[PDB]
């Protein structure tokens, strides 16, 4: 038998709706005529060892499995291996997410969930950069309804970037796919020294403030990532060097709203370092003014006291706030968060300040929050100016 | 068709119980109990359906028309089977998602589950109606 | 001074919108000219001892306080006592209800609540049949908003019928009222022998059945009342005498629905007896098919048994039914109601039937209900035919 | 007007707490606590309002126009007072109704209470706005 021909398409098998594509077939040196057939369609597509078949515009009618075979002076050759030309610019795009977070431990395993609103779809995960066969749910097929597909991704080695895109297809037309989903980058966190995340605008933020979270490292990282726990994507800024060795990057989050209230961790890496450093200490950003329920701050014994007495600030509310927080004007440390306790019709939290000293003096305000979102606080209480006397 | 319809009814009611997604359901959804119960209820429905088809086939008294009708009946049966299988697979996927979420079930996840379950329930209803009508014409 | 004139309006002070009304004034025998003035309007209304002033159509402009005075040969008389002509056919009608029930103990006290959807209204309770001053909330005025008015009615003596009607008025126009509310009769229940209420259509009713509750007495009452606890009004049928002394009345409630499921008590009285007998024993009417949640009946040891064993019927459900009921086909007694008990994923109720006898045989069905409405039951379970053997 | 406005704010928030009609509120509504608290909060609002009026009257620098403005201010104050009194009376009436119901509060009763409270809250808001505008023009 003559060497069975080979079949390849440039630029690739997956071609968008409208984009041009040419399929090539390679046979023997003395080949007389090349014939490109299509599973389903007897008509040959389009038309000494290299023969091309060009398609000006990829349409749903050219999306299928093709096989080639050349005629020789002694007869016809073996049919070629099939090539699935796919049109991937049709159905609306699905949604790719990561479970549990975009950041994974190096060498760890995770799950990427692809999903669409309608049913009857078979999903395919394509890792950007790797020339692999389209990963279909059919290998682990499950009767679910076609709404979602869970793809287990793993071991996430840090030798390269892990970027993914998802498509879906109806079973009747297996070579006509949807629009590529928005890509997802997976970050392999490791054991390198952690950076430090420092807010520059106070503990509790009020709507309108320009939050700027500064990330910094002494090890000399070159690129920094900020991730708010619960999000699908992250922010990346390069690390400038104000001093030799010290590398810092300011993540200007801008005006604040409900979305800016959460826990942020920063990771540091290098242009050549695909892997990322251990996470930084969390920076919980608390957002005031997000609850219209009110809190009240009272001081017992009184706003006026003498050094050495027992002052117990009481933050109370008729609403069932899960926790009560305390802030002192001027202090940069996070607010003192204590749980609520039902007393005389009002839930409360006692912030004991005994014995009181000259340092305890100042303006105090209390807030209240629920455990549904522990970062969305209430409006501040009316200030209380504790005045201590020697 | 009373028997197969009664089994179908039990499946449907258990599915509504799951649709509520109350704390009891939530905890059972992570332990396979719900899925296995649904599987039992759908196996009964399918067995009984086939039994009813067989007994109706005895009562029957042209050939191509009859063959076509039998083909249609088989197609409808398969559809119902596939729909219940879909429901159960969607419930196994929810378990897996909660596990990949390290045991945490968000409200968003559950809202999506509910949305998908309502969509699978409508299909089941339509297919059931069609099957009943086909049994009638048979 | 001459005798001060008198003022009266026929047919009455309260006249509907459009209905005709004539006001009369009585002065001295030698009176020369009668003058009818109106608080607010200097113009006299319309025009030897009797002088009339007719109004063809009562309109919002004639609704006010009127005073009369006659001229004598020696001068003018004292002005009359005012007469408030009211137009009560304007604003929409309010709603009068009784708290806690239309049936009250004889000599007992109660509260009648009058209310409207809009605010800014002052309510007046008028007892039909009694010539009393309009009872306004202003005596016990409260800053509430004008939506409702609670009027305490009491001691309800049984020497007459207590029928009430309610009107309301805006403060700016105190003599222009609304449309009379639907009347409410209050029944004074006493200590006379109770009647007996017997259903004629089984314990648990399915939608479509014609419920007929038969009330009966041996004392010889002449009129019967049926009250469903929770309603504003009652049904009244006279008591025919099939036998001498025995008096019965069939309250045909007709096809059944959600509304027919409740507790019914019957009262018996006589045409001349304003008071009513003590209540009859309650007849709880249970309505099946009102809950789509399902229940299942199983017998343990089995549907087949021998006399002398221990059969325990189990009514179970995955839903949290508060109670489970048991009915036996053919039995007329009310269903056995037992509370639910969470077992193996299914809430259940065990109906013990040990030792079993020849009588225990029959078709059994179980239902389930919630405590929100203990009379709305579920669809019946699949029948279970217990078969005992000697 | 910060002080009187702050007192008004406290009244409003307690009123929203009552508007929820949760089991805690329900039990407090039968024991006079809620009504007395509201009375305290409205007394403070009225005292502070009068104080602010008095201090603004010192800052003022024709006669009939001024008299008219003072009359309008007084009218607006009275309206706010009446509105809060109305709220409190509606809450006392609910207590009485539940008592005449032998201690039983139906869902219907509570739905009606909520409806009426929302209607009294709108009036309060409008009148408060008008009062603020009048203080501004004064």
């Amino acid at each position: 038998p003559f060497p069975k021909p080979t079949l390849w398409a440039e630029p690739g098998s997956v071609i968008s709706w409208g984009s041009p594509v040419t399929i090539w077939c390679q046979g023997s040196l003395e080949a007389q005529e090349y014939r490109l057939d299509k599973e389903g369609s007897p008509e040959p597509l389009d038309r000494k060892n290299k023969a091309r078949f060009s398609i000006p515009s990829m349409t749903e009618h050219h999306a299928g499995r093709y096989r080639c075979h050349y005629y020789s002076s002694a007869g016809w050759s073996e049919p070629s291996d099939p090539l699935e030309l796919v049109m991937t610019g049709f159905y609306n795009k699905p949604t790719l997410s990561a479970l549990p977070s975009p950041v994974v431990a190096s060498g760890g395993n995770m799950t990427l969930r692809c999903g669409s609103q309608k049913g009857y779809h078979h999903f395919v995960l394509m890792k950007e950069g790797e020339h692999q066969l389209p990963r279909t749910l059919d290998s682990q097929q499950l009767h679910s309804g076609g709404f979602q597909a869970l793809f287990p991704v793993g071991p996430v080695n840090p030798s390269h970037r892990w970027r993914f895109t998802c498509y879906y297809y109806y079973m009747n037309t297996p070579q006509v796919w949807s629009h590529p989903s928005d890509p997802l980058e997976i970050l392999p966190s490791g054991v390198s020294r952690k950076p430090s995340l420092l807010t520059l605008q106070g503990p509790v933020l009020a709507p309108g403030q320009s939050l700027t979270l500064q990330c910094g490292s002494d090890v000399g990282y070159d690129r920094f990532v900020l991730y708010k726990e619960g999000e699908r994507d992250f922010l990346q800024r390069p690390g400038q060097q104000p001093q030799a060795g010290l590398s810092q990057a300011n993540f200007t989050l801008g005006p604040v709203s409900r979305s800016h209230g959460g826990q942020y961790r920063c990771y540091g890496a290098h242009n050549l370092s695909s892997e990322w450093s251990a996470p930084s200490d969390p920076l919980n950003i608390l957002m005031a003014g997000q609850i219209y329920d009110t809190v009240s701050l009272s001081a017992q014994p009184g706003p006026t006291v003498a050094s050495g007495e027992n002052v117990t600030l009481l933050c109370q509310s008729w609403w069932q706030f899960d926790t009560f927080l305390l802030t002192k004007e001027g202090a940069a440390h996070p607010p003192l968060r204590l749980r609520s306790m039902y007393g005389a019709h009002k839930y409360q939290a006692e912030f004991p300040m005994s014995p009181v000293t000259s340092a305890h003096a100042g303006t105090y305000r209390c807030y209240g929050s629920y455990s549904s979102n522990p970062h969305l606080l209430s409006f501040p209480s009316e200030p209380l100016e504790l005045m201590v006397s020697g | 068709g009373q028997r197969w319809e009664l089994a179908l009814g039990r499946f449907w009611d258990y599915l509504r119980w799951v649709q509520t997604l109350s704390e009891q359901v939530q905890e059972e959804l992570l332990s396979s109990q719900v899925t296995q119960e649904l599987r039992a209820l759908m196996d009964e429905t399918m067995k009984e359906l086939k039994a009813y088809k067989s007994e109706l086939e005895e009562q029957l008294t042209a050939e191509e028309t009859r063959a076509r009708l039998s083909k249609e009946l088989q197609a409808a049966q398969a559809r119902l089977g596939a729909d219940m299988e879909d429901v159960r697979g969607r419930l196994v996927q929810y378990r897996g998602e909660v596990q990949a979420m390290l045991g945490q079930s968000t409200e968003e996840l559950r809202v999506r589950l509910a949305s998908h379950l309502r969509k699978l329930r409508k299909r089941l209803l339509r297919d059931a109606d069609d099957l009943q009508k086909r049994l009638a014409v048979y």
